[PDB]
RNA sequence: UUUUUUUUU
RNA sequence: GUA
RNA sequence: AAAAAAAAAAA
């Protein structure tokens, strides 16, 4: 087709016919697999070999499309690439190829007898090549490539760009596709066996390179360099060669920022504010420049020489800090694939979970008080790193002992108890004992504890857990390895719960941690933005390689002594099956056996410490049951991060106290640890800071950790957020729009479009051009997520087609004999993407009736019920305020097809699918299990709440099931049970319940309007007065503080208008949050608040029964009383907008900050909640329409129906 | 009210030496507690083995104040039944729940009693060496108080004020029970029977107790015998119950032997060993391996050879055994050969005690380099002077645990554990916990404790006692008790209890 | 409280 | 374009 | 198909 020669290709606006054509053509590319092969491949496209354009700054750069010979003509399969051991018990120890090797896709044959070791190995390589390469997030992989190619075609208006030549050179094999993925077989079927083996992943690689071109990160010549690099990496083995130079091609930027040598940067305050700009040298110290020689040598002898030439070009031709940021983002796009890296876990086990000893050994502390089986109860270090850690960690034990005593631990264990998967699976004896529905539901963890609640107080439960092995489970993550992680059962989780409780209480007593301090916005980077605007600073992101694996048993003993000191000082009886008693004991010096009083928590901690077995046991399909060597951290426990946080802060602060005791100063200001990520910030002269950094790295080496010293003057890394000189450098290639880890491929479509919106919002202040990413998201939502197949009963098939085909198209299938129900699709119009509870995507200029277009919705626009305003905005509100009408102009909304979209939203498919699953779970067994589960902690409260609920039911109407506190455990078990299956005649009743709603809905449909959307109508007029820019518009013009914050951009100008985010300036907080949503925490359309308000307008003496049946505290009682009194008096208006904190990453949350930009006449304040309401109006309009905001002052005109609605 | 009901489970209390006084307020109280146990066992079995309101049951039984009477009924029907039972007792107070401080007793407490413990102040009776003391209130009221006959205490029962209905007899005379019974007139009485022994030795620092799982006829020892006499039975079945270092040595003689209760094996030890035996039996696992750590001088090879023999005879397979100093005696001969032989017969041919270890050579050179050549010179140092040398010995240990070269320890155990001709199941020994990442991949690893003062056993042997004591102290400094502590009788009971075929 | 989703360890 |  | 932390929506 010719999809780059449309009206939308040259105007980018939705007129009457441009919208019709772009709906006709994208529905062509979604339905048939014949037109996609014609779209991606056609003889009108002429291939290019040499090419020339500009790089990411404007410098001319030349490149050449070079396919290697190893991708075009692959070799035959070599069985020596995956060897085995001599006994054939596992793969070889030092085997090279840890991932999929490039070979010919038909060369992997299986000529062995079944039930043979080599037959198992070749069946598992079949499983790797055909199944573990399909990872698509939204649609089929050839539909996710047509979206990228179509978006590039409509943006650049041509076809002679090199990514089309890469598509044609790599995938035009015959008159069909080389391969396809089938959801029926859950694997990829190769049509041409002569194609390569890694070749199905280059679909996702081409999708990611096109996403980076849409980002503004790569140009077309840089896309040639990137695709040459990714085809060079697949010459031997793709993932191995990617991981081998994964950090070499990134860490050059420190040298480029050195060779710039002069930067004018923003200056950040102590209070999250831009207060100045300064000019300073970026020249690194003498000990940093000595690493540049080694990195130059390794960069010269490892990389592909075109990419090495590009890195030397970036080091040589960069003049400012922005040039270094642009080349660094381009090399991030050239080194990362944007795919999830996965193979067989029998391959990646020995490199992801195998324990290792890197540095010197760790010794033991002297046991001072010992069990009668000679286990340790109390122990203290003589000298080494243990004394160093304990000299800091032994001044908090006396306070954590007080904090742990005021915690009811059985209620903490029930609240901690998740609906995730437990370790062990019930065998046939217990499956015969409990019912069949319970045995089906027992893949949860809370149902598991409710089954085995009879022996929670029995001590042999713990020893029964030591007979069961620990299951291994895979993960997938972009840019990193596979990370085989552990999953352990209820009792091994229960042993590690009290050290989790003890080590968690350290977070409230200092500021070394980062667990409780995140928000999703620029408060995550407050410390890094503040401590890079200073001088005489040394910044340090020390890299502990393999924190989970390098921790031996004797390294865990450093945490064990801290836990045993806190447990010996406290007094906690009745933790689990353990209780306080006079316990016979051995001491030091005492020849005989003493007797001391040992509480329950210290028994649990000592038995957890002295019975340690880490080794995960994966059951393979090749070798049977594969185990691991002992000595890893178990990494699936409850204390899997508090351990690392406490241990690292103990080592660092103990080094600080040891240096203070050795006569040396300490110049360390802050550390921030989340486990495996330390961030050290020093301040002083170069000798002092370098000495303290070398001492910290050496004392981490003393504890048995291979560190990588990554320290500098101007850059800092913590939790994958780079801050270089008061400036965020986002990682845009870490977000994978096209690949997916779990590969559920969710059967829900509104949820899929919400997932796409979440990813697109997370790619906002790390992308360089958000308009191209908007257009990419539009075409992926308009090609990938159109059609929706559901199974419809045979007696209702043509009836549902005849009811539904009146507004949008539908797709039919074959009638399928020897079965009952056949499936049918639900291809939808493009106006579903723009509506509330539909797509909720930022729209394009729609032409009105009068020829004037709608305004271009930016990337900062709201979502939720605010998106209903597009109906009135295309219905010409400017005419509505002067005609004094609320006529929605349904004819134009039928010309654009909004009415069928709102019809499909009003069908409400997913709620019916969920309710027919809810209509099966038997409440008798759920009640029995949760009554068995209530008996573990905090008795009397559930029964008192249920007594108050039955009392309010007998002297009132009713209360619902979830909202009552006594039924919340029953509700959580029942909701964990219903998420199990959908396999059967529940689908027939899906087809039945969806049949009766479409009979009632498709008589005749016209758009219903409330009185409550009379406040959606309103407009703004542009005056001639230019507003004044915030004074940090001159400070943030040099060295933009994100990739789209550049001088003149929409993010920069919105930041210059609205200003930064503030935590102190909460001008209007009650009214804004109340008409947005919650009064304090309880939202208005929340069933707690709705049932409470229904009781509130009833007899008010029932509130004494209500607050006991819900079991709210006195402050929550006062909050609900004030919420009732505020919802009755003038809680009648509400607006319901949604803005995500990642979407406004530097901008302000508070709508008050847009008051200085809009002149509202004072004859419109006729109610006490007009000011906050109008500030919401002006704030959302100024964020929605930044792209045409040249800087004039606005003026809000209103509608008389709006004023009459606000009055009453 | 005990935790385990003495009227139903009378034989378990007979095992502790606690006999029921024949059938008064205590006689009424024990029957009332038995009826309470039957009522709780009935109420537990109607709701998934749990009790519906355990604080209410605990108050009504232990405190004896709450009365529930119907004058919902369904939720409180069990409590009304328990209330009408307890109200018919007319006790002045409540029946206190009574637990012993033994491990074998707590594993046999029922589930409903364990649910009531968490809302009750129990009466926890201590144990001396497993026997609960007889000078308590409840064990004097409900049971027969024992009376011990010795060589000096031996007389007719008319001489003391003994009686069949109050006192039971503990024969500690070293004579047959029939001779005491029909020679002195103890025929109407009843004897408590114990199956093990309790031996007091003459230690270096004091006197040392020992508990053995053999009868006094099975264990051929009398008062005044020797430690090296019948050493194998003591190593296989004995546990010293004193603080280590307990100065036991090859010169210690017997002061006293008394009949005493057999020790009960631990839960976690038998759990980890049955996990290993499940790995041995199942066809799903290609290589089974047990990792055993012990201090250097615990006599671990002599027992684990017997363990490999018993496992081979009971399982029908071939069980190998790699010694603790296997890698050192291998590397002493093969550190110069670039391409050595990793075969199992060549490794097993070098585990004899005449081959010199590599680590003993390096530690010999390290002790020479400080001028330490006699044991008295090493004893006369300070602790910091020892630790300064042990850190250099750790510097020479780390070079073989750091990487995987062609002579690394991890490569050695990889090549022996994954050979063509090697046995399937290996019992591999080790010295210190940093070898967990190096010794072959398992899911069972234990720690072995025997009756050997390992700092005394290494100064009582030739061939360089300085190096042996130094390496013992270094390996102790790298070995906490952070895996499951296992005694040798537990390792034999693991095979005796696991059912084969 | 559940379910879904994203960033991160 | 299943079962 | 584990654990922790922060963020958005629905019944």
């Amino acid at each position: 087709t010719e999809l780059y020669n449309t009206i939308f290709s040259e105007t980018r606006k939705f007129t009457r016919e441009s919208f019709k054509e772009i709906e006709h053509l994208t529905a062509k590319l979604a339905n048939d697999r014949v037109a996609r092969h014609d779209f991606l491949f056609n003889n009108s496209i002429a291939l290019i070999s040499d090419y020339s354009g500009e790089d990411s700054n404007g410098n001319q750069l030349q490149a050449t499309v070079t396919i290697p010979n190893e991708i075009t003509n692959p070799k035959e399969y070599d069985p020596s690439d995956y060897p085995l051991a001599e006994d054939e018990s596992f793969f070889k120890q030092g085997h090279k190829y840890d991932y999929l090797v490039t070979f010919r896709a038909g060369s992997l044959t299986n000529t062995y007898e079944p039930k043979t070791k080599m037959y198992k190995l070749h069946a598992a390589l079949d499983k790797l090549m055909h199944v573990k390469q399909r990872k698509s997030r939204f649609a089929d992989l050839w539909r996710e490539l047509c979206a990228v190619i179509a978006s590039l075609d409509v943006w650049y208006q041509t076809t002679n760009y090199p990514l089309r030549t890469y598509v044609k050179l790599l995938f035009h094999k015959g008159d069909e596709f080389p391969f396809y993925e089938s959801p029926s077989q859950d694997k990829i079927i190769f049509n041409d066996k002569s194609v390569a083996s890694i070749l199905p992943t280059f679909v996702y690689t081409c999708c990611q390179v096109g996403t980076a071109i849409m980002s503004g990160i790569l140009t077309h010549v840089e896309s040639i360099v990137a695709m040459n690099h990714f085809l060079h990496c697949a010459k031997d083995s793709y993932i191995d060669e990617k991981l081998k130079i994964k950090g070499i091609g990134r860490s050059w930027y420190q040298e480029a920022l050195h060779n710039v040598g002069r930067a004018t940067v923003p200056v950040w305050s102590q209070f999250n504010e831009v207060i100045g700009h300064r000019t300073k040298t970026t020249s690194e110290p003498h000990f940093v420049s000595s690493t540049f020689i080694s990195l130059r040598a390794k960069r010269a002898e490892l990389l592909y020489p075109e990419f090495n030439e590009y890195i030397n070009r970036a080091l040589r031709l960069s003049k400012t800090q922005n040039d270094v940021a642009n080349y660094y983002a381009a090399c991030r796009a050239m080194t990362n694939d944007g795919t999830f890296l996965a193979t067989l876990t029998e391959l990646s086990l020995d490199a992801a979970v195998f324990p290792r000893i890197e540095q010197r050994l760790v010794t033991r502390p002297a046991v001072l008080m010992s069990n009668t089986r000679h286990e340790s109860l109390k122990q203290k270090y003589a000298n080494g790193v243990g004394s160093i850690a304990q000299s800091y960690l032994s001044s908090f034990t006396d306070e954590i002992a007080k904090r742990v005593n005021g915690i009811h631990h059985d209620e903490a264990w029930l609240n901690f108890l998740t609906t995730s998967s437990p370790g062990r699976k019930l065998t046939e004896i217990e499956k015969l004992e409990v019912g069949g529905d319970v045995a089906a539901w027992s893949n949860s963890r809370i149902v598991m504890q409710a089954v085995f609640a009879r022996e929670y107080r029995t001590p042999e439960r713990i020893f029964k857990s030591l007979k069961a092995p620990i299951k291994l489970v895979e993960r997938q993550q972009s840019d990193r390895r596979q990370r085989a992680i552990s999953g352990l059962d209820n009792d091994r989780l229960f042993l590690s719960f009290m050290p989790y409780t003890i080590g968690k209480q350290i977070y409230d007593l200092n500021d070394n941690a980062a667990q409780g301090k995140q928000a999703g916005n620029a408060f995550d980077i407050g410390e890094m933005l503040y401590w890079t605007s200073q001088r005489n600073v040394l910044l340090s992101s020390i890299d502990v390689a393999g924190m989970d694996a390098s921790v031996t048993t004797n390294t865990k003993d450093i945490y064990n002594t801290f836990v045993l000191d806190v447990a010996s000082k406290c007094t906690v009886p009745r933790f689990g099956p353990y209780y306080a008693k006079n316990m016979e004991v051995f001491e030091v010096g005492k020849r005989q056996s003493q007797v001391k009083y040992v509480n329950a928590a210290w028994q649990a901690c000592a038995l957890e410490a002295a019975n340690s077995q880490t080794s995960t046991s994966y059951e393979s399909e090749i070798f049977g049951q594969v185990k691991n060597a002992e000595g890893t951290y178990p990494s699936g426990r409850a204390d899997t991060s508090t351990h690392h946080t406490v241990l690292l802060q103990g080592l660092v602060r103990g080094n600080e106290l040891k240096r203070a005791s050795d006569g040396k100063n300490s110049c360390l200001t802050t550390i921030k640890i989340l486990g495996d990520d330390i961030m050290e910030i020093f301040q002083g002269n170069e000798n002092d800071t370098h000495d303290h950094a070398v001492s910290n790295a050496s004392i981490l080496n003393e504890s048995g950790f291979a560190t990588t010293a990554e320290l500098s003057q101007n850059s800092i890394v913590l939790l994958q957020q780079l801050v270089v000189n008061g400036t965020f450098w986002g990682f845009a290639d870490r977000i994978s729009l096209w690949t997916r880890e779990d590969t559920k491929d969710i059967g829900r479509l509104n949820l899929a479009m919400m997932e796409l919106n979440a990813l697109i919002d997370d790619l906002l202040f790390r992308v360089r051009r958000p308009e191209g990413l908007k257009m990419l998201g539009f075409f992926c939502g308009a090609i990938c997520l159109r059609r929706f197949t559901l199974s419809v009963d045979n007696k209702l098939y043509d009836s549902t087609y005849n009811n539904l085909s009146k507004y949008m198209t539908l797709v039919k299938y074959d009638k399928n004999p020897d079965f009952d129900s056949t499936l049918m699709s639900l291809i939808l119009p493009l106006a579903w993407l723009f509506m509330p509870r539909g797509g909720e995507y930022p729209a394009y200029p729609f032409e009105r009736r009068d020829g004037t277009f709608t305004e271009d919705e930016s990337m900062f626009t709201a979502r939720g019920a605010y998106k209903r305003r597009l109906l009135y905005d295309v219905s010409n509100i400017r005419e509505m305020i002067q005609q004094n009408s609320m006529v929605l102009d349904d004819d134009l909304l039928h010309e654009y097809g909004f009415t069928g979209a709102l019809l499909l939203i009003d069908l409400n498919i997913l709620d019916l699918i969920d309710e027919v699953k809810k209509e099966d779970i038997s409440p008798v067994k759920v009640n029995e299990l949760a009554t068995s589960l209530e008996q573990l902690g905090k008795l009397g409260e559930r029964e008192k709440s249920r007594r108050a609920a039955s009392d309010l039911k007998i002297r009132g109407h009713a209360l619902s099931n979830d909202i009552v506190y006594g039924y919340g455990l029953q509700e959580k078990i029942q909701k964990s049970a219903m998420a199990t299956k959908e396999t059967t005649v529940q689908s027939k009743r899906v087809s039945s319940r969806l049949h009766e709603v479409i009979v009632a809905k498709t008589r005749d449909y016209k758009i219903p309007t409330m009185p409550a959307d009379a406040l959606h109508l309103y407009e703004f007029e542009v005056e001639d007065v230019t507003v004044d820019l915030l004074p940090h518009a001159k400070h943030t013009s040099y060295s933009n503080l994100a990739y789209n914050m550049s001088f003149g951009s929409d993010g920069w100008f919105a930041f210059a208008l609205l200003g930064g985010l503030d935590r102190s300036a909460n001008l209007l907080r009650l009214d804004v949050a109340s008409i947005r949503g919650n009064y304090h925490k309880f939202s208005y359309d929340d069933p707690v608040f709705k049932q409470g308000y229904k009781i509130y307008k009833s007899d008010a003496t029932l509130l004494n029964d209500f607050f006991v049946a819900i079991s709210a505290g006195p402050k929550e009682q006062g909050i609900l009383l004030r919420a009732f009194a505020y919802y009755s008096l003038y809680g009648n208006v509400e607006y319901h907008y949604v803005l995500s904190p990642r979407q406004l990453f530097f901008l302000s949350d508070n709508p008050v900050s847009a008051e200085r930009l809009v002149r509202i006449p004072p004859s419109y304040y006729v109610s006490t909640q007009c000011r906050a309401l109008y500030n919401i109006f002006s704030y959302l309009h100024i964020l929605r329409s930044i792209t045409s905001n040249q800087g004039k002052r606005l003026g809000m005109v209103l509608h008389p129906g709006l004023i009459a609605y606000v009055r009453g | 009210m005990f935790a385990i009901d003495p009227l139903k489970h009378s034989k378990l209390y007979e095992e502790y030496g606690l006999y029921l006084r024949p059938h008064a307020p205590t006689i009424r109280s024990i029957k009332y507690a038995s009826l309470i146990h039957s009522m709780l066992a009935k109420h537990a079995a109607r709701h998934n083995g749990t009790l519906i309101n355990p604080r209410m049951y605990a108050d009504m039984i232990t405190l004896g104040n709450t009365k529930v009477t119907v004058t919902d009924i369904v939720t409180y029907k069990a409590l009304t039944e328990m209330s009408t039972l307890i109200e018919s007792f007319r006790l002045p107070s409540g029946l206190a729940l009574i637990i012993f401080d033994d491990e074998k007793y707590q594993s046999l407490i029922p589930n409903y009693i364990n649910q009531l413990i968490a809302y009750t102040q129990p009466h926890i009776i201590p144990t001396w060496q497993g026997i609960a003391d007889f000078s308590d209130t409840y064990l004097r009221s409900y049971f027969k108080r024992p009376f011990e006959l010795t060589a000096s205490n031996l007389a007719a029962p008319q001489k003391y004020n003994l009686s069949p209905m109050t006192r039971s007899i503990f024969n500690n005379t070293g004579r047959e029970d029939a001779v005491i019974r029909k020679l002195y007139g103890y025929g109407e009485y009843v004897f408590i029977r114990y199956e093990g022994c309790l031996i007091t030795w003459t230690g270096i620092y004091g006197e040392v107790t020992m508990m053995v799982n053999l009868s006094k006829r099975d264990l051929g020892l009398d008062v005044g015998d020797d430690y090296l006499k019948e050493y194998k039975k003591l190593l296989f079945y004995g546990v010293i119950t004193d603080a280590i270092p307990s100065g036991i040595s090859a010169r210690s003689t017997i002061m006293k032997i008394s009949p005493h209760k057999m020790m009960n094996p631990s839960g976690g030890a038998l759990a980890v060993l049955s996990k290993f035996l499940e790995a041995v039996v199942s066809t799903n696992v290609i290589n089974a391996t047990l990792v055993v750590y012990a201090e250097k001088g615990a006599g671990k090879t002599s027992f684990l050879s017997t363990y490999a023999e018993q496992l081979s005879l009971a399982s029908g397979q071939v069980v190998g055994h790699l010694s603790s100093d296997a890698y050192g005696r291998w590397l002493a001969k093969n550190k110069d050969v670039e391409e050595p032989s990793f075969a199992y017969d060549y490794v097993l041919s070098l585990d004899t005690d005449d081959n010199e270890s590599y680590y003993e050579q390096k530690a010999s050179e390290l002790l020479i380099s400080h001028g330490i050549s006699e044991v008295a010179q090493y004893e006369l140092l300070s602790v910091r002077k020892k630790i300064k040398m042990m850190d250099e010995m750790n510097e020479v240990l780390i070079a073989q645990l750091e990487n995987a070269d062609t002579h690394s320890e991890r490569n050695f155990y990889y090549m022996v554990s994954t050979g063509k001709t090697t046995p399937r199941t290996l019992i591999v020994e080790g010295h210190f916990n940093a070898q967990d990442a190096t010794i072959a991949r398992t899911d069972t690893t234990v720690l072995l404790r025997t009756i050997n003062d390992t700092t005394q056993a290494m100064r009582d042997r030739q061939r360089g006692g300085v190096v042996q004591l130094f390496l013992r102290d270094t390996y102790y400094r790298l070995l906490p008790a952070l895996h499951t502590t296992v005694y040798p009788f537990e390792m034999l009971e693991s095979i005796r209890r696991w059912k084969w075929v």
